[PDB]
């Protein structure tokens, strides 16, 4: 079978939550500032 | 190209070619072409019309009492009143717009929307 | 006879009525999708970027379900429930 | 491995594709956006000069 | 054969088994994303010119500030910027690497691929929406309390149709993702049927498959990310 | 012939029927919303925001529809009723 | 095989085809009435309170069809009659 | 294999097709109606009182086929012409 | 098993797609002709008279195309033809 | 086992399919015609005398493939081909 | 039991599903092409004359279809491929 | 029993799907076409060959559609896959 | 005796004749109805002609998506049963 979820799941949500954290915190916001001081 | 011809109840404010000419009729918004079909619709109460001439700077006409006919050959809008940007003031416009009289607000809009400050 | 034959000979025909019926409903969503997008841009070829937004939107709600057939189809087929 | 060749040569088409057809455009499109900032900061540099 | 749902460099801990292959592309595609994040970090050019990565984050800055303004105020839903655009970012990068001719044969006449899209299994995509369910739901529950959050979803905009929202509520994060993965799962097929062919037939299927696939990834990511930033706008509200 | 082999052949089958049905119905339903849509944003394109409303209205009855069937496959294939 | 697999087998494939039509009319009639009421929306904002009025009467109908479909396949899936 | 299993598993699938087809009608046709409905009601509120009559004949017309669709799946379900 | 079971079976089955594909014709031809007259009275209020003749001449048409269906749906159940 | 069993069963499920395709399109192509000749005679209350004949002309088109249908089933009921 | 029976009834239910789809196709778009002229008729009398052209062209294109379906299902029954 | 009696019989079958769904989708997007055209040209005396390309390029894609479904049907029922 | 590869490969027959009927019928009926969109386009603004065919692309390579995509898997069911014994 191939549709029942495995332990990757988690493995994979935390690399995603890393990458959201850069994205929220190295990305976003000097964007956000570079486009409100444009 | 389309010839277009603003016309008003007591004169003909405004005639001369164009590239493409779009406006918001009682449907909704329309944008007339060279070879368009022919047509005939009611602007909106608060309507704009806004021309794109071939090398020059758009016009943006507010519109009062307006009605387009598309005739493959020529736009013609007839306006019972109508102001270029150019003379539209903005602070009688802001004054006049969100009044209870429908009209007043309407006009008062139309200016706004025709200004650039929707 | 072996019945698992029986088993993926059903699951066979479910499969394909699933794909035919997500492919059906996809193909007849886009259609009136696309239909609706090519009427408001002809009607005001300005408002094209506009209507790219919701467009895609509706193409998503419609492409699901289709995918969603889809992925049950590799169900039936793939890893057959049931089987013996 | 002649699947691999298959591929390989298929993606050297796909990549012939956008180099032909979506990078001229993609490019044109960086080029306007960055004409565009250039100018705004230029025209801004104008008008506290002026 | 096709050998669908096969996985290499299974593993197993802590009595969890553990797809090493979707694990490997996901760890790719977020060194991909981070090395793209950092280089932008280095070449912000707040008054100068900017770069074309500082062009692309900035393009898809402004559109998803764009629909959330749209959607939802700005000052009401911050977060929602960052969760969408790296959702966008991470989907869009995950099904675009699968197009480089990372495949090959197997020794026995089934087609491998050295990265499969992440995308294709369950696990990548069951993460990703459950993940933004509870962000959205979390949100709601924010804005509107622990109970008028509950009350608000299981009523909706009409009352009398109660039960039927609610299968909606959970329809969302179901259809967030199996559509997803689905459309991702096609193309693991695709090209592997495709492999059936002799190579000098089997390229030009492969090219125009490939090909589409390329703007099939781009609309589902953005597709994805658009939903996720339309349920945020729907729980939080009033 | 096992009596399970036929009684959960005919499942799959009226699994994928099921499936077919609500593909065809979601798709279908779910472009015809999406053109009224993208209609009602190309001719008022600032009633966008009021038209979303009214569009996911109809869209959450369009995906109900789907999803109970959705649900009664799964009770069909993998809880087969009546199976022996 | 006892004539029970065979009855259960029927039903089964009589449940998927109810639910199948079921849905597919119940998709297409919401869809088709949302597209009503969203383009009355569009068109006249303030008519949205008195829009809901036959659009909830057409779904109502709709979803009675769909759920009396949905009631008959409980009663072919689970209490099949005829089942010997 | 006894005679009734296999009239009992073709009444079965017989009256599913019965189900399926008229709720297919019933749900579109209820939906068209009701698009109608909705329009005119949109266009014109005063108009509602005499659009309830054509509506109701168009929906009476309608359901009538869904309804004898039910008495003949009820006919081939519970007494199975021919079952012998 | 006995031929009449299976020449039964078969004819219970094509009676099923005889309702089936009646109702589903039936259903929609309605449902269309009757949004065109409730969009005709919406538009002209005082046209009833003159709409009617039109819509049941449209109806009494998908009606006999419906019933006609049903009596071969007779004729093939209580009367079948080619039994033995 | 009697082979004219499995002839007949198979000759009248294919009957059944041709009535239920046949009666789909003739009630869902005279419903669109009546539609348009209903919105027709709305639209230019004169325009009975002219309209009906392209109206008769797509009716009788629509019947013809109906009728057409209706010989073809019945050869395949009462005379079928292949039968031995 | 024989081979052939099985082959023809097979080949039985190909036909029939042949003609109802072909039924299905020609009968809507018979309608729809109808629909079309009957607007341009309603729309402008004088536009009788010219119609007919595209009319008969739209005519065409959807009648070979079905009549390719006739032919294929003739070829299905009365020579039957395969039938050993 | 042959076995090649029932691969032929499933593949009978399976090319009648496949004409059925060819000749629907090439019929009704023949006439949707075919009305595009008919009004375009109802509306305009003089956009006969600008509406004919575009009509062209529809007819095309719906006819290409039509016969890849036909030469997959040639492919089913004269080489049959899986025969032996 | 009945070979159970024979079911199986009936059964993939129908399948596979499922899978491209849902898909011609889908492929047509959206390609017709983008094509009446991009007729009547033309028929509307003649001078949009070049604006409007690039939606209707957009429209009809989602639809031929679905439609080769059921193409292939009826290949697969096809040609390379799954399940086969």
């Amino acid at each position: 079978n191939f549709l029942i979820p495995n332990g990757t799941f988690f493995a994979v949500l935390i690399i995603f939550l890393i990458v959201l954290g850069v994205i929220s915190k190295w990305v976003v916001p000097p964007i956000s500032k570079v486009l409100a001081e444009r | 190209d389309l010839n277009v011809e603003i016309v008003a109840v007591e004169r003909e404010l405004w005639s001369g070619p164009a590239t493409f000419v779009f406006t918001r009729t009682t449907a909704g918004e329309i944008g007339i072409l060279p070879r368009h079909i022919p047509l005939v619709a009611q602007l909106v109460d608060d309507a704009m019309v806004r021309v794109e001439r071939e090398g020059e700077d758009d016009l943006r006409i507010a519109v009062d009492g307006g009605f387009l006919s598309v005739t493959e050959e020529t736009v013609r809008i007839l306006v019972e009143n109508a102001q270029f940007e150019s003379e539209i003031d903005a602070d009688a416009a802001k004054e006049d717009a969100a009044s209870d009289d429908e009209r007043t607000a309407a006009w008062g809009r139309a200016r706004l929307r025709a200004l650039g400050q929707i | 006879l072996d019945p698992n034959a029986i088993i993926t000979a059903g699951a066979l025909i479910g499969g394909g009525l699933i794909m035919g019926g997500g492919a059906i409903g996809a193909g007849i969503g886009d259609g009136i999708a696309g239909n609706a997008l090519i009427s408001g841009i002809a009607r005001q070829p300005e408002a094209q970027g506009r209507l790219f937004t919701p467009f895609f939107i509706t193409v998503g709600l419609v492409e699901a379900a289709y995918f969603i057939n889809l992925a049950f189809m590799a169900l039936f087929v793939f890893a057959t429930p049931g089987l013996q | 491995m002649s699947i691999f060749i298959g591929q390989l040569i298929g993606f050297a088409v796909i990549a012939f594709i956008i180099v032909k057809w979506v990078v001229p455009p993609v490019r044109t499109l960086m080029r306007n956006q960055q004409e565009a900032v250039r100018a705004a900061l230029a025209e801004s540099a104008e008008a506290a000069k002026k | 054969a096709i050998h669908v749902g096969h996985h290499t460099l299974v593993f197993e801990l802590f009595g969890m088994t553990f797809n090493g292959d979707t694990i490997l592309a996901t760890a790719v595609t977020a060194v991909i994303v981070i090395a793209l994040a950092f280089y932008l970090r280095a070449k912000v050019t707040s008054t100068g010119v900017p770069s074309g990565v500082q062009l692309f984050w900035e393009a898809l800055t402004i559109q998803m500030r764009q629909q959330i303004e749209g959607s939802i105020g700005m000052k009401i839903a911050p977060f929602v910027l960052p969760l969408s655009v790296t959702i966008f970012v991470f989907i869009l990068i995950s099904n675009w690497l699968a197009v480089l001719p990372l495949q090959y044969g197997g020794a026995d006449g089934a087609a491998a691929e050295l990265y499969k899209a992440p995308a294709s299994d369950i696990n990548f995509v069951l993460a990703l929406a459950l993940f933004v369910f509870v962000c959205y739901h979390a949100a709601g529950i924010w804005r509107r309390g622990i109970v008028g959050h509950p009350i608000k979803v299981v009523k909706g905009h009409v009352a009398f149709l109660a039960p039927i929202n609610i299968v909606e509520e959970l329809a969302k994060p179901i259809s967030l993702a199996l559509r997803l993965f689905g459309n991702i799962f096609a193309g693991g097929i695709l090209v592997a049927l495709i492999a059936m062919f002799p190579w000098y037939i089997q390229w030009f299927p492969n090219a125009v498959w490939k090909t589409f696939d390329l703007f099939v990834g781009l609309i589902q990511a953005f597709i994805f990310s658009l939903l996720t930033i339309l349920y945020f706008s729907q729980s939080m509200e009033l």
